[PDB]
């Protein structure tokens, strides 16, 4: 799990 | 004056405005670009109508013919939606099914085709099902914010215009918190056309600050902090990197709107915070730095934003 | 162009767009005033400002000392929040604790002082707590949007003026959706100064169609009627009162969000509703009427605006 | 009760 929950 | 044709003639053109009361200490000078005050309150609104109209124009797409396909859970899918819904395409968005409830009743209501993803994959995991729907769609188009051109195109065409005449052209700095880039790279580049000594100053999350060597990792500030180097942006451009954390950005929104009744997201409150400590650097007296304010502050009711105010809010009873 | 000095200064000179196909069988024109595009979403942004303004003027009210009263659960908390906030105004809202929790998150934000009321006595109750509120504060000062005079007169002022520039003076109708009546009242005066041929259209719910001999009712077009006729209202300047349903507007709110990429208030969906109507009367071929669109949609999520697609956000899993 | 609950 690679932190990919941006929000753009 | 005149009438718009239809809401897409409406984009643009934000307004700038002075920090007052929460620019205490600098001798520098800050000016807000409320991009908050687009058709549909972001920046976004500005892409998402380049990269659709770039492509109509190219004649790569033609609307009710071509199935428009983005993988966002941020403010790119209102820009792209709203200008569909004008156009007459098809949107279809992807994101983690994670994504609050608000975030889809918005592009629902634009006739948008949403698919959510699994939200423990988050957006690798939206951006593979929309390259899956890609894959199946005959006449399916991809936007891609962060390799489109168009983004940065269009701040290069009309928000960085837009900054040098409503300054007066003594900008000094030009302060912008980095998602796709499209912004500060577009925007900054045509500055430093007019004015070589216009400086440009980026904004990352200081929990995933990866233009300054930092690794990437996990923060709040939705907007920015993708946690990786865009296609789109210029890293040559960039005179400064500034690092915020999520608190600072946090509290500064929330100052924007207490002190200065100014409503604004989080990332605002980003690029707000770095274009003070830069206004308050000694040797910036007498200068003026536009820090961007990307969106607007009632899109993020539920977010941790508010959660202060918002715990507030529902435990107080009435007054008889 | 130049740069604000506040806030404030941002209120106003909305934007005029056209409506291109959920206006399709007309044969007269309609623009929309987009009121969505105030630095908070709504016209009230105009007279929260007019009222708190015409009171310093007056030298009725002074920064940090006076204290703001005033009774709404609508639009006009939130403009004079944002104002009071800017000019340094401790502001005191009083409304039904029924109103959801997102409109509260928004005034605390500003650093309102929220005080809810008996759910069950409506605004009647949140008029009476105002009013005891305002006899215990020694500095306190109600506004009375219903009541003030600075409320028509600044659409008088603004709002009519930039309808009359916008539209080349070739206006022929005004559209204006009734909740105090300070719009139609103030820009309606101005307009029919300028061409005394300027028709004034009121829009008032037919579930609470008052002005039309009607008995007061409930309905879910928030922002208009009031179920009474607001003292600053001038029923004399109407040329007519068109009715509009609470399922007309939701459906026409809707019809401009998909079609027209518009997500308006329920509230502009009435005045378009009205709008379009009179625009497809034979007799007004060629005529071009100018609609009000008090409000932007996404304030609006929780209600019944959205229900529709709400439940469908919900209902939806995710795709693996 | 006479419904008075307005959202302006
Ligand atoms: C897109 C976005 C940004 C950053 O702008 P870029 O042009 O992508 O660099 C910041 N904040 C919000 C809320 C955004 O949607
Ligand atoms: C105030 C308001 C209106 C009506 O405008 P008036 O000037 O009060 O007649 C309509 N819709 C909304 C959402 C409002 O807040």
């Amino acid at each position: 799990t690679e932190w990919s929950d941006y929000v753009i | 004056s005149r009438i718009a044709k239809d809401v897409t003639e409406l984009i643009g053109n934000t307004p700038l405005v002075y920090l007052n009361n929460v620019a205490e200490g600098c001798v520098g000078r800050v000016a807000a670009k409320l991009e908050m005050m687009e058709p549909c309150s972001s920046v976004k609104d500005r892409i998402g109508f380049s990269m659709i109209s770039d492509a109509e124009k190219k004649g790569l797409i033609k609307p009710g013919e071509s199935v428009l396909i983005e993988p966002t859970s941020g403010n790119t899918g209102v820009g792209l939606a709203f200008t569909a819904a004008a156009k007459g395409y098809k949107l279809i968005i992807t994101m983690p099914a994670s994504m609050s409830t608000e975030r889809r009743i918005i592009l629902l209501a634009f006739g948008v085709e949403l698919v959510l993803t699994d939200p423990a994959k988050g957006m690798k995991g939206a951006i593979a099902k929309a390259e899956e729907i890609l894959a199946k769609t005959p006449n399916g188009y991809m936007l891609q914010q962060f390799e489109n051109p168009a983004n940065p195109k269009i701040h290069y065409e009309t928000t960085g215009p837009e900054i040098w005449k409503g300054t007066g052209g003594k900008i000094d700095g030009f302060v912008s918190g980095i998602g796709t880039g499209g912004t500060i790279t577009g925007a900054g580049k045509y500055l430093k056309e007019q004015n070589a000594n216009v400086k440009l100053y980026g904004v990352e999350p200081v929990e995933s600050a990866i233009l300054s060597g930092g690794k990437p990792g996990p923060h709040k500030i939705q907007g920015i902090g993708a946690g990786f180097i865009p296609s789109v942006l210029n890293v040559d451009l960039i005179d400064e990197v500034v690092q915020v954390s999520s608190d600072e950005s946090i509290d500064m929104a929330r100052q924007l709107a207490l002190k200065e009744g100014l409503l604004v997201g989080i990332s605002s409150g980003a690029a707000a915070a770095a274009a003070i400590k830069l206004a308050q650097r000694p040797e910036n007296a007498g200068k003026l730095f536009v820090a961007i304010f990307p969106s607007f502050g009632e899109r993020y009711l539920s977010t941790v934003l508010f959660d202060a105010t918002r715990k507030e809010a529902e435990a107080m009873t009435f007054e008889a």
